[PDB]
DNA sequence: ATCGGATGTATATATCTGACACGTGCCTGGAGACTAGGGAGTAATCCCCTTGGCGGTTAAAACGCGGGGGACAGCGCGTACGTGCGTTTAAGCGCCAAGGGGATTACTCCCTAGTCTCCAGGCACGTGTCAGATATATACATCCGAT
DNA sequence: TCAGGATGTATATATCTGACACGTGCCTGGAGACTAGGGAGTAATCCCCTTGGCGCTTAAACGCACGTACGCGCTGTCCCCCGCGTTTTAACCGCCAAGGGGATTACTCCCTAGTCTCCAGGCACGTGTCAGATATATACATCCGAT
């Protein structure tokens, strides 16, 4: 018969073969189930949805129509739970949220 | 050669929720470092679940619940809703 | 010429709006070679490497100064000092 | 006054002199004693030879006591002091039964062996244990000592009575926080400066390592149910104490088990019902034949050797008796809807919350109608018994007879005081709350001789013993309870001696609920009591409501009136979970968290 | 009489003063004492030796002789700053 | 009229000023300010929040309805703060 | 005159007193009590073992002595004696906590 | 033949046959040496030593001859290398390390 | 209701270094759980190492890189030295 | 307050180089049997945890007071930072030469692991005990706050 | 400063108990075959890194000099927090009742994974464009600082 790939009759775009292979060949359990590789997959299609949503939303603030490391730094930065998350990363180039202690400004 | 990336698929993605941006070389980069080090965190905690129950399979159960440990709360409520979505659609079809 | 202050915001503003490297380039890549000396004689780097290295360094010193700047401000100041700078390692799990 | 001849013969009180036998000098003298066993066992097997099954099991176990037993089989007046008047050393009277009392203590005395004094209440049983003990004195020659092992709050009264009729016995209690309970062991104890010391169940835990060193003639203690757990810290620590024999004065033993009982009887006498299994085995629950009332039941004779108990019923007379009503309710629409929730969902222990809803669903936080929350007939608008209740205290009041409710849960009697402050009769409640000083003017209020109390609440198992409150008429116990002497001695506080006229108390049940499971089983353990212990000694309509009651109350006695031993052990426990067919059983996140805005360069 | 290699400076001197100061203007402060300078160089050096020395124990295990990106974020990622970008 | 309960103050209050002093004092400090008591407090609350999230999510993955040790200390292992001893 | 201490010594008596000893110095019954009301967290009617509640304990002292720790670093370091609440979010701040 | 524990083998006292049994259930890798438990063994054998040696100082300094989590906790935090080690560790009943700031002590 | 537990191994290394002092119960589960800990992080660091390195297999090689980049250095060194000892001594045995 | 002035800030233009589209093949994911063992379900046992209530001891906790010493504002004040200017100096970028280091890429085998089959010998568990660590008391010697 | 108190700090003693030694059952670690595939060795091939240099542009880094404003020390002055005595109340044991929850220890069985064999499309790699984003000037507007 003709094959029609698990990614496309779950629905998702992210591979779930090539999740079921990692799980498999990754040393994380003997046995790995059927519809473990499936709900991998829909969390890290969500996952990079989200962020890629805020980062498009940074570089359009910016009149500019590419993400770059600097919109994902600060989408990521900007989002508390993508912040909390992320706490330990370091987005390489990526340059620091703009922020002034209100002591230092001039009177 | 032949290195697996994930860069078509946040490229599709991207086209799903933007249809009018671009990606840089070095965002894609980042990226993908990001959904690969997602990937292990919640491989790594739904190995040592599965482990600590004395069972030898890792299954959709475990994902949930290593997914609902590592996110935090708005971002693993969507996700495990989004995940339950996508697992039984698969089902059924 | 200009009140005391004017240029320290000014550059604030500058340096917290861009991304590049602070540390010049040639400097730390030496500097990296010589401490990398000790643990095993002639090694190799590769420019990849010695840029995450940079990277990573950028990063750290960045989140340290911001650390002692309110550090500093806690004590009711503007300056900092080293006094500042030890207690926020000394805080941060480090010292 | 004139009893001082018996006093001669006694030596001088000298704390010098009594330090010889008060202090056990032996550190470790504790031992195996081969004639006392062997006296006791010769006794025992000459009043009956059943009781060779514990001990040929105990041969079958460490052998030096089959030694023992062979050296039984090998080798193979004590005249009662019948007091046929008041004994002289006692200043006063003592009726025939307490003189019979106190002979079979002395009897059990010259035998080496102990016996439960387990009278009625009222029946002076403190009597019987000083006038016993005042016969060691004068005739057996031996002060003391004696340990008074007592409730925290009978403390007083034990002193009052043994200063009363036997002046001469010295005696004291320690009390008072440790400064001075230790000033006291320290100059009287240790300084064997007495005959009789008394204490309670928590300073003989805290005041144990003096009382170690002596070595007590008995060990009294007073009303024992307490030490019907034999791993209970108590029953633990009291164990360790060197002794002769012991005495165990209480109530009614056996309250819900048997396993209680043998417990009880293995504190007095450890080396006959030194295993557990054997008197579990023996004539305990087993599935044989009809044995269970053909042999075991008749035999008794095990215990009527020691134990004792003169039953109130005819040996006074003048309680009349009694008159339980036990009324069936059925649950009302706010109970039907609650208790099918519980059903099918903090709420744990499913059978409590069942009996809370039985009770009052108000108990049930967000259950009543509010905010703003009123106090009309909305309250017992919600809760059948309540409703009964209500009917019936109406009618009681125009009769004109003071109650006492005996709840179970003190918050179902702060709903009963919110209903009875609505319905202006006024009261004095006594829990798990109210300091001593509160309960003695509470009870004085009731009792005052003109007093305008006429509902009295209180918890079931509260308040000790010493509260009396025979000056009531009626006693409904609003829930019922695990235990029957629970409630027993709960509806007793009424029935105490010096009560005049009859009185009833009543027995609400929610019928078709867990409350009828809980009755049964209740019935079960009093039955069991009866059997070994007490033969060998909108509106209902409440006037059909009583009689259907009482025509299921006599079905329910007739159903377990002709149970058998092993039979009536069963305890069914039958899950309650299933009440009309129960199956042992019990989104889409669009939110789309946020979207920040602003992410331009427009901080400064 | 120069034959030697008398001329040299120290290479944690090359973290100039005013890189120093960028370093520190990005994080935010507005004035900047005498010994912020030194002290700065002496924590980065610390940090560096961490981090290299993990990084030389990965490359060693592996039987290689270069240090590679990859080597350095894993040992990053072992002091527990992971790194995104430089692939891994 | 009283079947409202109108007891049991917050349980966080049951954390007293003289064990926050203690504490304290364990940590070495030597004067106190009057409003470290609530601070704490405060503090305190979020960080057994967290550690009881976790330990509930091991519990309910497991199909159990009982906080275990062992389920305690998946949860600190986890939050990066290991505990030698139970389990 | 009565004999009294001046301000400083029973603190300083109390430091050296506690920094010896090894038990617990919250109340084993509030701090449970605590720990299950909080405990409707992500589930509702639950049970907890005793080890549970007393590894829960040890975590929740030994946090909490740390950060007091901290916290008496950054009010020494603004040249003062007292701890204050802004001496206590400085420090849970730094750490990372806030 | 004679059975000879590869823990007398190696000259240890830790088991090393228990030690490979957890390697190759751990699901750590596919294949495990026959020399890395060995290696594995000796090196848990060392550093218990060492742990037991300082607290053993510890509770004879002490005046008393019983090893407690106290004495434990004395002998991590005093070396600077154990503490390190142990740095994240909490030790139940452990206490803590007497100091007291020199600011606050009197004039 | 068997439990495995390095309490008979840690109680005879105890008895070779001080041969008189004793160990309390509770020491003795810290003592367990620690010994579980450092072997938890040294198999983990060393198959963490043979996945990077495509190899399929820990080996001794593994377990030292794991020792000499977990321990602090003076304590490694040490480490590292009796490790490879044992491991000699086993193989010429 | 106004004017000067230095500094971002939008704005049009040209450059280019990095993102996006398109064809290839090759290898991995999918379809289809076959099978065994893992996990779900069931029954029996036993110990812990729940809920509501009771009674007691007794240290901590709450409260009030008084007084002092520490924190917080003001006041000089005299540095040590900033800002600006001129001048070297070094980073960065090009360029030259020759090698080794390393990552595929492709066989080739050895040897060393996993797998199976017994089988005894480690080890865990269930019993005693007795020696160490308690708590008690007492005498002492040792800081602290008022001359 | 010295005598007057309050507080650890030792010393001696009776008690409790929980480490420690000992005996059994069993299960798993070790001996002994057999096997097969992972990894070690070899040997091409191309790209990057090294070590000495050289020439050139051009911004940053350095050094120097006013010269403020700020960090620091003193003084004052509240006022807030500590020490201490006095009630009181809540923790902490001990209890009681029934039942459920969780662990073990078997058994049973079914179904769902792993293991193969084929076989095609999906994805990576190598190409070829073109447009998004610089940098450069330019006029605009817009705080900042001295009269
Ligand atoms: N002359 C008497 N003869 C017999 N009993 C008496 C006499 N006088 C008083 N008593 C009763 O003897 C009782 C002994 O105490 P009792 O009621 O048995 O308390 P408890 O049941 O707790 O032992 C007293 O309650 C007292 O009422
Ligand atoms: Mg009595």
């Amino acid at each position: 018969a003709k094959a029609k790939t698990r990614s496309s009759r779950a629905g998702l775009q992210f591979p779930v073969g090539r999740v079921h292979r990692l799980l498999r060949k990754g040393n994380y359990a003997e046995r790995v189930g059927a519809g473990a590789p499936v709900y991998l997959a829909a969390v890290l299609e969500y996952l990079t949805a989200e962020i890629l949503e805020l980062a498009g939303n940074a570089a359009r603030d910016n009149k500019k129509t590419r993400i770059i490391p600097r919109h994902l730094q600060l989408a990521v930065r900007n989002d508390e739970e993508l912040n909390k998350l992320l706490g330990r990363v370091t987005i390489a180039q990526g340059g620091v949220l703009p922020n002034i202690q209100s002591v230092l400004l001039p009177k | 050669t032949r290195k697996e990336s994930y860069a078509i698929y946040v490229y599709k993605v991207l086209k799903q929720v933007h249809p009018d941006t671009g990606i840089s070389s070095k965002a894609m980069s980042i990226m993908n470092s990001f959904v690969n080090d997602v990937f292990e965190r919640i491989a790594g905690e739904a190995s040592r679940l599965a482990h600590y129950n004395k069972r030898s399979t890792i299954t959709s159960r475990e994902i949930q619940t290593a997914v609902r440990l590592l996110l935090p709360g708005e971002l693993a409520k969507h996700a495990v809703s989004e995940g339950t979505k996508a697992v039984t659609k698969y089902t059924s079809a | 010429r200009y009140r005391p202050g004017t240029v320290a915001l000014r550059e604030i503003r500058r340096y917290q709006k861009s991304t590049e490297l602070l540390i010049r380039k040639l400097p730390f890549q030496r500097l990296v070679r010589e401490i990398a000396q000790d643990f095993k004689t002639d090694l190799r780097f590769q420019s990849s490497a010695v840029m995450a290295l940079q990277e990573a360094s950028e990063a750290y010193l960045v989140a340290l100064f911001e650390d002692t700047n309110l550090c500093a401000i806690h004590a009711k100041r503007v300056t900092i000092m080293p006094k500042d700078i030890q207690l926020a390692r000394r805080i941060r799990g480090e010292r | 006054e004139n009893l001082k001849p018996f006093q001669v013969g006694l030596p001088p009180h000298d704390p010098e002199s009594n330090k010889k036998r008060y202090l056990l000098k032996d550190a470790n003298g504790k031992k195996f004693d081969l004639e006392g066993t062997t006296k006791r066992f010769e006794h025992l097997l000459s009043l009956s030879g059943l009781f060779k099954h514990f001990i040929e099991s105990k041969a079958a176990k460490d052998p030096k006591f089959r030694q023992v037993l062979d050296v039984l089989e090998e080798n193979k007046e004590s005249i009662e002091f019948q007091f046929r008047e008041s004994p002289a050393y006692v200043n006063g009277q003592l009726r025939p039964y307490q003189i019979q009392g106190v002979n079979w203590l002395v009897s059990l005395h010259k035998n080496k062996i102990a016996g439960i004094l387990a009278d009625e209440m009222g029946l002076g049983k403190t009597l019987q244990t000083i006038s016993f003990l005042g016969y060691l004195r004068y005739i057996e020659k031996i002060p003391g000592p004696f340990l008074v092992i007592a409730p925290k709050s009978t403390l007083n009264n034990w002193l009052r009575e043994i200063n009363r009729w036997t002046p001469d016995v010295n005696a004291f209690i320690l009390q008072g926080d440790k400064e001075e309970r230790a000033e006291l062991i320290q100059k009287k104890l240790l300084g064997c400066d007495f005959d009789v010391v008394i204490a309670s169940y928590e300073i003989i835990i805290r005041e144990k390592s003096p009382l170690k060193k002596i070595n007590w003639e008995y060990i009294i203690i007073d009303e024992a149910h307490r030490i019907k757990n034999e791993e209970s810290m108590l029953s633990q620590v009291l164990r360790e104490f060197t002794s002769r024999n012991r005495l165990l004065i209480t109530g009614t033993p056996l309250q819900n088990n048997l396993h209680e009982l043998w417990a009880l009887l293995n504190f007095l006498l450890p080396d006959i019902f030194s295993d557990a299994q054997d008197f579990d085995d023996w004539f305990s629950s087993e599935s044989t034949e009809e044995d269970q009332d053909k042999i075991v039941k008749q035999l008794h004779t095990v215990l009527q050797p020691f134990l004792l108990r003169r039953i109130k019923s005819d040996v006074e007379t003048s309680l009349l008796p009694k008159k339980e009503l036990n009324l069936y309710v059925g649950m009302s629409s706010m109970q039907k809807k609650w208790y099918k929730k519980i059903l099918e969902k903090r709420l744990l222990n499913i059978m409590m919350q069942l009996r809370k809803c039985c009770n009052h669903p108000y108990l049930f936080d967000g259950a009543e109608p509010g905010p703003p929350y009123t106090t009309d007939e909305h309250l017992v608008y919600n809760a059948a018994k309540l409703q009964v209740l209500d009917k019936l205290l109406k009618k009681l009041k125009e009769e004109g007879s003071r109650v006492l409710i005996f709840s179970q849960m003190s918050r179902l009697l702060d709903i009963l005081e919110d209903y009875c402050y609505f319905r202006n009769y006024e009261y004095c409640r006594i829990d798990g709350s109210t300091a001593h000083e509160d309960r003695i003017q509470a009870i004085d209020d009731y009792n005052a001789p003109d007093s305008k109390k006429f509902v009295f609440l209180l918890t079931t198992r509260a308040g000790g013993l010493g509260i009396n409150l025979t000056s009531a008429d009626v006693v409904v116990l609003y829930d019922s309870d695990w235990n029957p002497q629970a409630d027993l001695q709960a509806m007793d506080r009424a029935h105490r001696i010096g009560q005049k006229k009859q009185v009833k108390v009543f027995r609400l049940v929610t019928d078709n609920s867990v409350e009828e499971k809980i009755l049964e089983r209740a019935t079960q353990k009093l039955r069991l009591d009866q059997l070994v212990i007490q033969q060998n000694r909108d509106d209902i309509d409440l006037d059909e409501l009583l009689l259907k009651s009482e025509n299921k109350t006599k079905s329910l006695n007739a159903k377990y009136e002709t149970l058998g031993l092993d039979d009536l052990q069963k305890f069914n426990q039958d899950s309650a979970y299933e009440w009309n067919g129960q199956d042992f059983k019990k989104l889409l996140n669009p939110t789309k968290r946020e979207r920040k805005e602003n992410y331009s360069i427009d901080n400064y | 009489a120069k034959r030697h290699r008398k001329v040299l400076r120290d290479n944690i001197q090359g973290i100039t003063k005013p890189a120093i100061r960028r370093l520190a203007r990005r994080g935010g402060v507005k004035r900047i004492s005498g010994l912020i300078y030194e002290e700065t160089r002496g924590v980065l050096k610390v940090f560096l030796e961490n981090v290299i020395r993990d990084a030389v124990t990965y490359t060693e295990h592996a039987k290689r002789k270069t240090v590679t990106a990859m080597d350095v974020v894993y040992a990053l990622k072992r002091q527990g700053r992971t790194l995104y970008g430089f692939g891994g």
